[PDB]
DNA sequence: GGTTGGTGTGGTTGG
């Protein structure tokens, strides 16, 4: 996270680690949603143009962590994935559209003080939570700015939902109603963004009502962390919540 | 799973399940001109 | 990895 601030103990019990096994690497962040249903970004598993096509056997989930760098002697749950299913209308060649993905972890994991599942949106909280002005916070382990910085611990920035009339005439890319943007206007002395390495990574929000945390989005893309007047685009975990519970219905636990 | 659909989705052991509030919760919970 | 404590939650600059 850029212009962020090193997260606290379990600020995100649900923050995952996309981890490449050859060589040892971190692709991105991901959210626990089941005892084995984790949701990331597709691109984090399939970007043909840059020859990104990462497979089940391949990747390691790294659940309940803090140090980006080290293996918590006994915090971390290093886990296998049985299956990865991206979403079928996920447009790579055009604009990271419908860039989502479920991976059915190989077995259940316990929810031990730093490993914990997050609320999957509903019309209610969503409807009324998802108003531009309101703020949510990405959470990841990645570039701190756009260059070759990779942090100590999980970072977190706090940002406000941005309306369409800006995230349109913001970028040449075409913007689908299957993302929103989270930034600050420039005559708004503050700042932050997600960045290369963040993706798959929750944009979660606090419902003043049932006081739970829900995934209003995921880090999708952007035209370079903090371009002042450029926004970060995350995906509408709602307007697709349908694609999600179908896969679970169909498979696993 | 689905929505709020674990059993106690989105409710934090070190924090909400333990009525501890984070560094900058109140930064959000203030976004919604005044949620709580 | 780095200040044998911390959440790299023990006791073995490692692993
Ligand atoms: N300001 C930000 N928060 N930036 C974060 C960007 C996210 C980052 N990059 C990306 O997710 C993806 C994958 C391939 C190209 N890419 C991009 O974000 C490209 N910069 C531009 C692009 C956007 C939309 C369609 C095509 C290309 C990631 O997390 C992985």
């Amino acid at each position: 996270i850029v212009e962020g601030s090193d997260a606290e103990i379990g600020m995100s019990p649900w923050q995952v680690m996309l981890f490449r096994k050859s060589p040892q690497e971190l692709l991105c962040g991901a959210s626990l949603i089941s005892d084995r249903w984790v949701l990331t970004a597709a691109h984090c598993l399939l970007y043909p143009p840059w020859d990104k096509n990462f497979t089940e056997n391949d990747l390691l989930v790294r659940i309940g962590k803090h140090s980006r760098t080290r293996y918590e002697r006994n915090i971390e749950k290093i886990s296998m994935l049985e299956k990865i299913y991206i979403h079928p209308r996920y447009n790579w060649r055009e604009n990271l559209d419908r860039d989502i993905a479920l991976m059915k972890l190989k077995k259940p994991v316990a929810f031990s003080d730093y490993i914990h599942p997050v609320c999957l949106p509903d019309r209610e909280t969503a409807a009324s939570l998802l108003q531009a002005g309101y703020k949510g916070r990405v959470t990841g382990w990645g570039n701190l700015k756009e260059t070759w910085g990779q942090p100590s611990v999980l970072q977190v920035v706090n940002l406000p939902i941005v309306e369409r009339p800006v995230c349109k005439d913001s970028t040449r890319i075409r913007i689908t109603d299957n993302m929103f943007c989270a930034g600050y206007k420039p005559d708004e002395g503050k700042r932050g963004d997600a960045c290369e390495g963040d993706s798959g990574g929750p944009f979660v929000m606090k419902s003043p009502f049932n006081n739970r945390w829900y995934q209003m989005g995921i880090v999708s893309w952007g035209e370079g962390c903090d371009r002042d007047g450029k926004y970060g685009f995350y995906t509408h975990v709602f307007r697709l919540k349908k694609w999600i519970q179908k896969v679970i219905d169909q498979f696993g636990e | 799973t689905f929505g709020s659909g674990e059993a106690d989705c989105g409710l934090r052991p070190l924090f909400e399940k333990k009525s501890l509030e984070d560094k900058t919760e109140r930064e959000l919970l203030e976004s919604y001109i005044d949620g709580r």
